[PDB]
């Protein structure tokens, strides 16, 4: 962020700010990963390949990550992100959790066991898944705010 | 003109047709009551031509129906007498648009 | 939702008409 | 010749300053605003003009620091905003500016000194000083002394008077560094400010745009449609020349990403395809998804986006496509087959198909409550719209805010000041 | 009034951009007009376009002499009636002057060869012609300034006075204008005057009216007034009793013969294309007719299965099919579509509770204009 | 606002082209061929 005008380029810098990159999609905070995204268009733009790997990840975790989930783990292997592209593989993304599986789909035994099951919310997914009164009360203070202004 | 006249017959017997679609909720293709095919040029074919405009107040459902509706609350004023009213309360307010423009500048 | 209906109507006919009232004749610099 | 335009176009400056103080002592806010307006189209309008200004009541640079140092309140700010108005005008962008800023350096020193009339008219204009300061700025580069004195005048904004002028600064700033600094909206998010008065009406709608920008910065479409729309409602001027364009391509890229295919005849302005017509290409490829034609466009057009601070949202488009169209599939059918909508979407196979119908079922199109069986897509979609009982709440709130939205009419009543 | 242009040789020469190969249907008759009435300035240019005539131009020049005589001509007849005492005699013979020129060229008959005369206006009647004339020969050329410029000076003060023929021509002029640009309802309202038509040299003939009335007519205008006023048209009756291809591609829709209504509408489609001054809008035409069979279609049925659409129209499926959905998609055809079971059914009614749709869009522009009005007067 | 630098006949229509733009290739005759060809 400081000036730092004499700052000497370093291909450190490059390989630093992916990790951040590669973590920040790992801790859920989109918003903040476009956000560094956003803070480099010089270095994505189409060099810059150390930090290529994680915006093809992004891309695929809009997309299908699911079935490129190993896709943009073998299409490069390491970009000194050795460790790096570890955390994200270990925090595997669950959102598929609302559909039916387990005798109902029965594909998508340790993830059938966690938690009893899947991650523990709900129950076996095979079997998983109107009042004006009450409207009455909340319509009354409505209707009076109404006069409330015809009073002066 | 005989034709015609043989429409017109079948226009008097669209009374008749009336007849079968009076008494019933309909939801026979079978045309037994006359005589005509099932699907006599989509069954009687009168229905298709009369849903039109001039109808037995009927939607047709193309799985056996003919089922009549009776549309009882075309006529509400509310809706009519709204949109007039806001049209011409839109004019009036852009012609005090244009006053207040004049007035100020 | 008639009642509601005639309620809005009956709003914006008075907003109209009381802008009217209003500054088309507050509106009087009168040098 | 040309002293005659001057000899009738800048002495009317004599009465209006005549008429500004006679109206000091009166406050302001109901005559400053003409003469704002006046200066500016004067500005527009823009030799002897600094002798002209020498001191025209007592009881280029010299002719600037004369008149105070010979016999000498808000007129005086007035004339003390108003010397650098040739020079801006004229742009001459040399350290001609360098000479400006102490001017308005001097300017702010003399403001800040005097407190509320002054907080009704030397406190607006300002807001042009600040303009000028900023453009003084970006002529030569950005500095944070004005952040750091808005900062510090954002306590007095706080007094008996508020302008709002100084959260379009902040945001200049932040868009100065542009698609680099983003903690800055950040702290803005939580700085945020009524100023519901919104006295000047174009800044609410020029804070608008830039809020509408950070706001698709994080692709939350659902609400930034609505104030990137209501931004563009509030520009009555002109604003067509590069000044609307931008306002024009951040909304229409944000809904393509959204999912909505726009078409130009909403807006097919005259002056606007010769610069928009980049992104008619686009929204055409997208509506289709060649997605051969959509890299050609991206490549042909590097630029533009690039330099519009766009390109991130359209690079990020370039795969959000699949879900714009499959919009309008879930919206046409009722009961889809699950390889049809994969052949028509040319998706790789039925289980594709069935995750990325999955990953649609988030939030937006109608839910399609998938059964994993023959049923395939259902894509049910609610019925009993019919302003009965299910649009109970649907059509009566809305109705209830259209009516509540009636202050209006206690506004009117509470206007009316009905002199003496 | 008079045959002043050549709206055949304005249709031979669009025509002559596709199938130009034809030289006999088309070069023929073009050469045949250039040799007639010294149309200097329109055989040049369609030489300089496309083909050179060689030799065949020094015969052109030299009928430019005849021309440069007529010119002469104007000249004396200029100055005799310029000697001559008698007022309006110089401007009947520039009159003269300038329409031998407009046959010949656009320019030189155009601008001030015309507008000189209609400075001198002794006739309100004579100047309402040479109007006329005007918009004849701008809209020869597709010059849409000329042609409204010309409707202008028509219908602002020349159409004051008592001339009803005037009033025919140019009600008959609007339409064919408007039938240019891609707006129907006026055309098919301003072609309610098929029963007073004369044989307008614009138009080739009545049977082109009519047709060009027809086809706009089923697409601006509504089923209980198609009835009345296309099918019950006596004149109109007794003209697609002409051409049967038309009377029976008419009908076709009215009473619900379908298969053939759709090669009705290939065939229309093939001679839209054709023509000019209507062909750069087949597109249109052809979808929006598509869009009028669906909902006249499904309008009866609040279910059906795309196999009785099949039966009806052609036997094929998948084209429906896809149609259906791509116009649902377009916000038209007011149903929804279904896969798996092959159903379609309706939806909500205008009057029943789009009444109410309708009220709120109507409210929310009223609400915004108000809004703009308050702040803008709330200083 | 200034501070931006940046910058029927022809219009009431661009709609209906853009919708099908890419169609007509059939003119709705290649389509009448294809539907007898059935």
């Amino acid at each position: 962020f400081d000036y730092k005008e004499q700052l000497p380029e370093s291909a450190y810098m490059h390989q630093l700010l992916g990790l951040n990159l590669l973590f920040l999609l790992s801790q859920n905070r989109v918003a903040e990963f476009h956000t560094e995204l956003e803070r480099l268009p010089a270095k994505d733009i189409q060099t810059n390949v150390y930090i290529k790997h994680p915006v093809s990840l992004e891309q695929y975790l809009m997309e299908g990550s699911y079935n490129k989930v190993f896709l943009a783990k073998g299409n490069i292997p390491a970009e000194s992100y050795t460790f790096f592209i570890d955390i994200l593989l270990d925090t595997i993304r669950d959102e598929i959790a609302g559909c039916i599986e387990k005798a109902y789909e029965k594909i998508l035994t340790d993830y059938a066991k966690k938690r009893g099951w899947v991650l523990g919310p709900n129950n076996y997914y095979s079997f998983a898944s109107t009042t004006i009164p009450s409207t009455e009360l909340a319509k009354q203070v409505i209707e009076y705010a109404r006069q409330l202004e015809m009073i002066v | 003109i005989i034709s015609t006249h043989l429409a017109k017959l079948y226009d008097n017997l669209l009374e008749q047709n009336l007849i079968r679609v009076i008494e019933p909720f309909s939801r026979v293709q079978i045309e037994h009551i006359s005589s005509l095919i099932k699907l006599s040029k989509a069954d009687v074919e009168r229905k298709l031509s009369q849903m039109i405009l001039d109808k037995k107040f009927h939607g047709i459902l193309d799985q056996g129906e003919g089922v009549l509706i009776i549309f009882d609350e075309p006529p509400v004023d509310k809706t009519y007498e709204a949109a007039l009213e806001t049209i011409q309360n839109m004019s009036k307010v852009v012609d005090s648009l244009y006053n207040k423009a004049k007035k100020l500048t | 939702y008639l009642a509601s209906l005639i309620r809005s109507v009956v709003a914006l006919h008075n907003l109209i008409n009381n802008k009217i009232a209003n500054r088309d004749a507050e509106k009087k610099e009168g040098q | 010749p040309p002293p005659a335009p001057q000899d009738v176009e800048m002495k009317e400056e004599a009465a209006t300053g005549g008429g500004s103080t006679g109206e000091a002592d009166g406050a302001a806010a109901e005559h400053s605003q003409r003469e704002l307006d006046t200066v500016t189209l004067e500005d527009i309008k823009e030799g002897k003009e600094p002798r002209f200004v020498l001191r025209a009541l007592r009881m280029l640079l010299p002719f600037l620091e004369e008149p105070m140092d010979t016999e000498a309140r808000p007129r005086t700010g007035k004339a003390a905003s108003t010397p650098l108005l040739p020079e801006v005008e004229a742009y001459l962008q040399l350290l001609v500016v360098i000479f400006m800023m102490n001017s308005k350096r001097y300017k702010e020193a003399q403001k800040i000194s005097d407190d509320t009339q002054n907080r009704r008219a030397l406190d607006l204009v300002a807001a042009k000083c600040y303009y000028y300061h900023a453009r003084v700025y970006e002529f030569l580069d950005k500095l944070d002394v004005v952040r750091s004195f808005l900062h510090a005048r954002l306590r007095t904004a706080t007094l008996r008077h508020d302008a709002d002028g100084q959260a379009t600064l902040l945001n200049l700033l932040l868009r100065n560094y542009l698609h680099y600094s983003l903690y800055d909206q950040a702290e803005k998010l939580v700085s945020k400010s009524v100023f519901p008065e919104q006295a000047n009406n174009n800044e609410w709608a020029r804070y608008l745009y830039y809020t509408g920008r950070i706001k698709a910065i994080q692709l939350e479409y659902s609400e930034a449609r609505r104030t990137m729309t209501n931004a563009l409602r509030k520009a009555p001027q002109h604003t067509a020349v590069g000044f609307k364009q931008t306002v024009h391509k951040l909304l229409i890229v944000v809904e393509l990403l959204l999912g909505e295919i726009p078409d130009r005849l909403q807006f097919r302005q005259p002056s606007l395809k010769r610069s928009l017509m980049p992104y008619f290409l686009l929204t055409q490829a997208v509506r289709t998804g060649n997605l051969a034609k959509f890299n050609q466009v991206l490549d042909q057009f590097g630029e533009k986006f690039q330099a519009d601070g766009t390109y991130t949202l359209i690079i990020r488009l370039r795969h959000n496509v699949i879900k714009t169209g499959v919009r309008m599939i879930s919206l046409s059918y009722s009961r889809i087959s699950l390889a049809d909508i994969a052949q028509k979407l040319q998706l790789d196979s039925p289980e594709d198909a069935e995750f990325i119908v999955a990953k649609a079922i988030r939030d937006g199109v109608i839910e399609a409550s998938i059964n994993h069986e023959k049923g395939y897509v259902q894509s049910k979609e609610m019925i009993d719209i019919y302003s009965t009982r299910e649009p109970q709440l649907a059509f009566h709130q809305r109705i209830s805010f259209c009516l509540d939205i009636h202050n209006m009419s206690v506004k009117a009543m509470r206007f009316p000041p009905k002199s003496y | 009034l008079p045959k002043n242009p050549d709206l055949r040789i304005a249709q031979l020469r669009f025509l002559l951009s596709l199938p130009e190969h034809r030289g006999d249907a088309a070069v023929r008759d073009e050469l045949m007009a250039a040799v007639r009435d010294n149309n200097m300035a329109p055989y040049y240019e369609a030489l300089c376009k496309s083909l050179d005539w060689q030799i065949d131009v020094d015969l052109l020049n030299k009928m430019k002499k005849a021309n440069e005589d007529e010119l002469k001509r104007l000249d004396e007849e200029l100055e005799d009636a310029e000697k001559n005492l008698g007022e309006s005699e110089i401007r009947d013979a520039m009159m003269a002057k300038a329409e031998y020129l407009c046959r010949i060229g656009d320019k030189e008959g155009a601008l001030t060869a015309f507008r000189k005369t209609y400075d001198k206006t002794v006739a309100l009647g004579h100047r309402l012609d040479i109007v006329f004339y005007l918009l004849r020969i701008g809209l020869f050329y597709m010059d849409n300034d000329l042609i409204t410029r010309n409707t202008e000076k028509a219908k602002s003060l020349i159409e004051e006075g008592g001339d009803w023929d005037r009033r025919n021509r140019l009600k008959v002029y609007q339409g064919l204008y408007c039938v240019a640009i891609r707006d129907f309802k006026q055309a098919a309202e301003l072609f309610l005057d098929t029963v007073s038509t004369f044989t307008s040299y614009e138009l080739m003939d009545y049977k082109t009216f009519v047709t060009y009335t027809v086809y706009v007519s089923m697409i601006a205008l509504e089923r209980p007034d198609l009835r009345e006023k296309v099918i019950k048209g006596a004149e109109i009756l007794e003209v697609l009793h002409s051409l049967p291809a038309v009377r029976q591609y008419l009908f076709s829709l009215y009473e619900c013969r379908y298969s053939v209504f759709f090669q009705s509408l290939a065939v229309v489609e093939q001679e839209m294309k054709k023509d000019w001054l209507f062909a750069p809008h087949y597109r249109y035409y052809v979808r929006e007719m598509r869009i009028h069979a669906y909902s006249q279609l499904l309008e009866s049925y609040r279910s059906l299965t795309l196999g009785y659409m099949a039966e009806a129209f052609g036997v094929g499926v998948e084209f429906i099919d896809q149609e259906l959905s791509r116009f649902i998609a377009a916000g038209r055809l007011h149903c929804k579509i279904d896969k798996v079971n092959e159903i379609v059914e309706t939806n909500r009614p205008d009057s029943k509770n789009w009444q109410y749709q309708e009220t709120i869009k109507k409210g929310d522009l009223l609400l915004n204009r108000v809004q703009k009005l308050s702040r803008v007067i709330n200083m | 606002e200034k501070k931006q630098p940046v910058d029927e006949d022809n219009w009431d229509d661009d709609n209906v082209e853009d919708d099908f733009s890419n169609q007509l290739r059939a003119e709705l005759e290649k389509h009448g061929y294809k539907m007898e060809t059935s």
